[PDB]
RNA sequence: CAACACGGGGAAACUCACUAGUUUAAGACAUUGGAUGGUGAUGCAUGGCCGUUUUUAGUUCGUGAAUGAUUUGUCUGGUUAAUUCCGAUAACGAACGAGAUCUUAACCUGCUAAUUAGCGGCGAGUACACUGUACUUGCUGCUUCUUAGAGGAACAUUGUGUGUCUAACACAAGGAAGUUUAAGGCAACAACAGGUCUGUGAUGUCCUUAGAUGAACUAGGCUGCACGCGUGCUACACUGAUAUAUAUAACGAGUAAAAUAUGCUUGCAUACUUUUCCUCCGCCGAAAGGCGUAGGUAAUCUUUAUCAAUAUAUAUCGUGAUGGGGAUAGAUUAUUGCAAUUAUUAAUCUUGAACGAGGAAUGCCUAGUAAGCAUGAUUCAUCAGAUUGUGCUAACUACGUC
């Protein structure tokens, strides 16, 4: 199961809830694993005019992807999955195990 | 300069053993007296890359090229063409403008490519990328590493 | 200047001062006492 | 050769009635909106026309039309 | 370097109430003035704790 | 479908759209949730896809277009504002001012931050554009209020 | 068995690997000997001569290299032998060799104990490099 | 009418169909005079 | 100055506002009146935003005190980047700014983790060497390194001097680091009649509004050229050019037109299927480039345990505008596009200008900097000599003063 946010407390939460819900029915997991982080930057230049001195700022959109897989029947993880949610992170479930 | 005494111990049958150009210049050299490679004709007109302009004013160039390019099959396994010509890159200067980045000319290489395969010395698989080597081929570089650490030692 | 023709300590720039010959020149008498940078030590 | 298109405006009436607001941008150039293959404008001329006679309201942020047809707009439209 | 007027009135405030907790050691003394205060960056603990042992 | 990258700047683009959407209509608060008087509000986005400072300047804004004066509804906003339980506050008014000539006035109150990351943390802000009859009044409100304190607090028991 | 230690300039890391064995010391798939520059070529030979045969004769060395240019990488070879060849008589051979051993180190250096504290600083608008700028003009 | 395809006119900020300074990097596609306004509620804060 | 590679404004058309003209309705309301639009006028009507003031410690309040504007607080003195602290004192107590906060980079946790990272474990070969080493295909307990979370670490720690021997400073030692560790971000008070109405359905007023200053379409123009001044690039050679060889990098970035089949009169209509951004790889091409395909929503494929160039190693010149230099021009075949014809861009061969290290003047810079050498990104159908990042190669000189 891949979890995809923007905020890094709202990941971290769903962790942690995650890992109370694999121990819930028991499962066997591996550990959540923190794919490499992608920043979107803007290197964007100050007045809308072009004014003065040239002066740049750089903005960062920076989104954090964590995936964390199970061995488990096919219909408990989707439940699993189901019980887990909250709206602001992007969720992903590639399980196909048994 | 050619040789110095050092303390730690080596591998001795590689070209990671090996000085690289004494070791390219001899095996070209063997190739072309045993004459299995050919220049061929056209290939004594051409240029070697834009970032040159000229040539590698020695007339054996291309047998030089060939056994280089067998040494970084040696070192890089399963690579092709776009590889050769990345590899054997250098500057070129945009007459007043500032200088960018020049392939070698890819015939030249592909014609090598083609004849060491011809040749038998690497093998294009249904596997991977490109081209890697053959057998015979690594064993003989294995051999010619053998005769220079031998001379170089004694 | 006058220093290059073809016809009459080691170091190349010497043998050029000494003979008043081009390097090039130079080199091949090097060459010839024999028989980038160098070491003529 | 062709003219003012009559049929676009009564079909055009009807999907206005049916749904009671409208929401489709500014621009005119482009003629293909998902319930609606009839050219922008047309239906356009005939928001603003509605609009002045006081049937429908606007919204608008930045091209963003967001039309609504007024209550005294339902009756007089309907047939 | 020196230390700011919030840096000496929290120190001042400390050894009033609390000479009986406080050491001449500096571990010890960030120890203890975590424990007796909330303070929330790690560098101004560091430096009241400092103070304090001053 | 697209990247990440590109649907996380989608999704952000849309937020913006949608905000300042509701930015026209407007009045009783400042938000009521998302939907996956209002009725016909959903209807109209679910075709198109197919206390806080912005309440309190918007209201400032009205009673500048009701012709109220401007002083005394700076003034009365302001102490709302304090009253209703702000630590402080700032609300400056640009532009004309009952003259040709402009001017600004600021109307500052209570323990409003300016400096660093804990003054974006904890100050809310507001920026209103008044069309009023001789042109045009800017107002900027700025809010501050905990949510726990500030950085500068000893906290020494 | 194994010891494992590092070394870090610039980008450049050079990861040792300090085995059991009997002399041999290798960088990724290459002997050391392939090193290449002259001057570089000392700069790696420098522990050789600090630990002398003997005390390498029983441990192999292989060197996993990733990032940087060669003076840089050089130097973090050099840095990873040397915290290498520590790590070994910490671990298997006596503290107070370690201990002598390190001696003879800090005298001829504190660069082969000790990383380098130098790293980049961000280029800046107005300007080539860091702090350097534009031409003004009147 | 006779329309292009590409080049200057097959573009515009999407916000306020102003042809520039338009960022297409990550395919905005809004000039960023208008998207300096709106990059917070996008989700962009800036560090350096 | 803080205008002048500045208007993110790298202009073939589109662009464009200009020039020559050709068109068009896309005129709400009761073709007539009437309104509706304007990269038109007005930044000395204005909003917003940005610049300066100014990267520096200054601003303000409550009450008290000192015909009044006004002043104290906000300071003799010590100290500091610091209205920073100590200290002092018609003031005492505050609040804002700064500091603290926040983002990197710096070092350490036989703690937290193993996927699209490694390591070992262990099968299979080819070579080499002996009482093991090198290399690929095949299968699969560790987490040091790859990644990314949490947490530690400097407080002047210790010592010795100096200092009201107060706030504090100086040196040495310890230490990964000792100035607030180095770098950023955020940036008050009060201004400027600075810039921007050509960013904006922010916008007053004014002009104009159908032989329209709107929309739209065709050319030409923005690079014109007796000439003057800014900013940049490239050179003037031998510590170098030329040709091979050896090494290697970080930050990145990447998915509605066309083609083909069928019916009709080279053309049209209908059906149906790919390309579309990155291209490995394999063929063909001196070369540019072409053709055939494969993986890529991306730690997986392009491709990054290797994607650069200066480095460095061996060869060729040999001080002569020389083989330095590449201005300038001719002849090609390609590439993007309807359109390349003001050399668009590209390569091939030839062509071989000034310039012998820059006068008066004047710019930037103190530690991974400065300088050199590259390259990603931005605009982009088409294009880096620009800007903005990123790395490698790794200097000098005080180390301070008015």
């Amino acid at each position: 199961i891949a979890l995809t946010s923007k905020n890094l407390r709202a990941i971290e939460k769903v962790c942690s809830d995650i890992m109370k819900g694999a121990k819930e029915k028991n499962l066997n997991v591996s550990g959540p694993v923190r794919l490499p982080v992608k920043t979107l930057r803007i290197t964007t230049r100050k007045s809308p005019c072009g004014e003065g001195t040239n002066t740049w700022d750089r903005f960062e959109l920076r989104i954090y992807k964590r995936l964390i897989d199970l061995y488990s029947q096919c219909e408990v993880v989707t439940q699993m999955t189901s019980i887990n949610i909250d709206p602001v992170v992007e969720v992903e479930v590639i399980i196909t195990d048994s | 300069r050619l040789l110095e005494p050092v303390p730690f111990v080596k591998t001795n049958n590689c070209i990671k053993d090996v000085d690289a150009d004494l070791f390219i210049r001899s095996y070209a050299t063997h190739l072309k007296l045993h004459n299995k490679i050919t220049y061929p004709k056209w290939c004594t007109f051409v240029k070697t890359g834009k970032g040159r302009k000229l040539a590698p004013l020695n007339e054996d160039w291309y047998f030089i090229r060939a056994s280089s390019i067998l040494r970084r099959l040696y070192l890089h396994p399963d690579i092709g063409v776009g590889f050769l010509r990345r590899q054997f890159s250098s500057k070129q200067r945009r007459g007043v403008a500032p200088n960018h980045t020049s392939l070698a000319s890819g015939k030249i290489l592909r014609s090598i490519l083609q004849q060491l395969e011809n040749l038998g010395y690497v093998e294009q698989n249904p596997k991977k990328k490109g081209r890697r080597l053959t057998t015979k081929g690594e064993n003989a570089i294995n051999n010619f590493a053998r005769y220079i650490n031998k001379k170089v030692y004694n | 200047k006058l220093n290059h023709a073809v016809f009459i300590v080691i170091t190349p720039s010497a043998i050029a001062e000494k003979y008043k010959v081009n390097l090039s020149v130079a080199r091949a008498v090097i060459n010839h006492l024999a028989d980038s940078q160098k070491l003529y030590t | 050769y062709s003219y003012i298109p009559k049929q676009n405006k009564k079909l055009i009436y009807e999907y206005l009635f049916k749904e009671g607001v409208i929401v489709v941008e500014k621009d005119a150039k482009i003629p293909r909106h998902p319930h609606l293959n009839v050219p922008n404008l047309h239906i356009m001329m005939t928001l603003k026309s509605l609009k002045s006679r006081n049937y429908v309201e606007e919204k608008y942020n930045w091209k963003h039309q967001y039309f609504i047809l007024n209550n005294e707009g339902i009756e007089y439209l309907r047939e | 370097r020196v230390r700011t007027k919030t840096i000496k009135r929290a120190a001042r405030q400390i050894v009033e109430k609390y000479y009986a907790k406080l050491t001449l050691d500096f571990q010890i003394n960030k120890k203890i003035t975590e424990e007796v205060a909330i303070i929330p960056s790690k560098r101004m603990k560091n430096k009241v704790a400092g103070f304090v042992t001053h | 479908p697209i990247s990440k990258k590109r649907k996380f700047i989608n999704d952000g683009v849309f937020q913006a759209e949608l905000n300042e959407f509701l930015a026209r209509i407007l009045a009783e608060d400042g938000y009521s949730g998302v939907e996956v008087r209002i009725r016909e509000l959903t209807s109209l986005v679910q075709k198109r896809f197919f206390l806080c400072a912005m309440a309190q300047a918007e209201s400032l804004r009205y009673k500048l277009l009701k012709g109220l004066a401007v002083r005394r509804a700076c003034y009365g906003v302001l102490r709302h504002i304090m009253e209703s339980g702000a630590k402080g506050c700032e609300v400056i008014v640009s532009g004309k001012l009952r003259a040709q000539r402009a001017k600004s006035m600021k109307f500052r109150d209570g323990y409003l931050i300016s400096t660093g990351e804990p003054s974006k943390r904890f100050v809310n802000t507001a920026t209103r554009s008044a069309q009023l009859k001789q042109g045009v009044l800017g107002i900027k409100v700025k809010i501050m209020l905990p949510t726990s304190i500030l950085p500068d607090n000893i906290s020494v028991l | 068995k194994r010891v494992q230690t590092f070394g870090k300039k610039k980008t450049a890391v050079a990861v040792a690997t300090v085995t059991n064995g009997k002399g041999l010391i290798k960088l990724n798939g290459k002997n050391l000997d392939l090193v290449e520059p002259y001057i570089l070529k000392t700069k790696v030979y420098e522990p050789l001569w600090l630990i002398g045969s003997g005390k390498l004769k029983n441990l192999d060395i292989r060197i996993r290299v990733k990032g940087g240019g060669q003076t840089s990488q050089i130097y973090a070879i050099r840095q990873a032998i040397g915290k290498g060849i520590i790590s070994y008589y910490q671990k298997y051979v006596d503290e107070s060799t370690k201990k002598e051993l390190k001696d003879v180190l800090l005298r001829y250096d504190r660069s082969l104990l000790v990383g380098d504290t130098r790293r980049c600083e961000p280029k800046k608008f107005g300007g080539k490099g860091a702090r350097a700028r534009y031409q003004k003009s009147y | 009418v006779h329309p292009k395809k590409y080049g200057q006119g097959s573009r515009q900020c999407r916000v306020c169909s102003n042809k520039h300074a338009i960022i297409r990097k990550y395919n905005i596609n809004i000039c960023r005079q208008c998207f300096r306004e709106r990059a917070d509620i996008i989700g962009f804060k800036k560090y350096r």
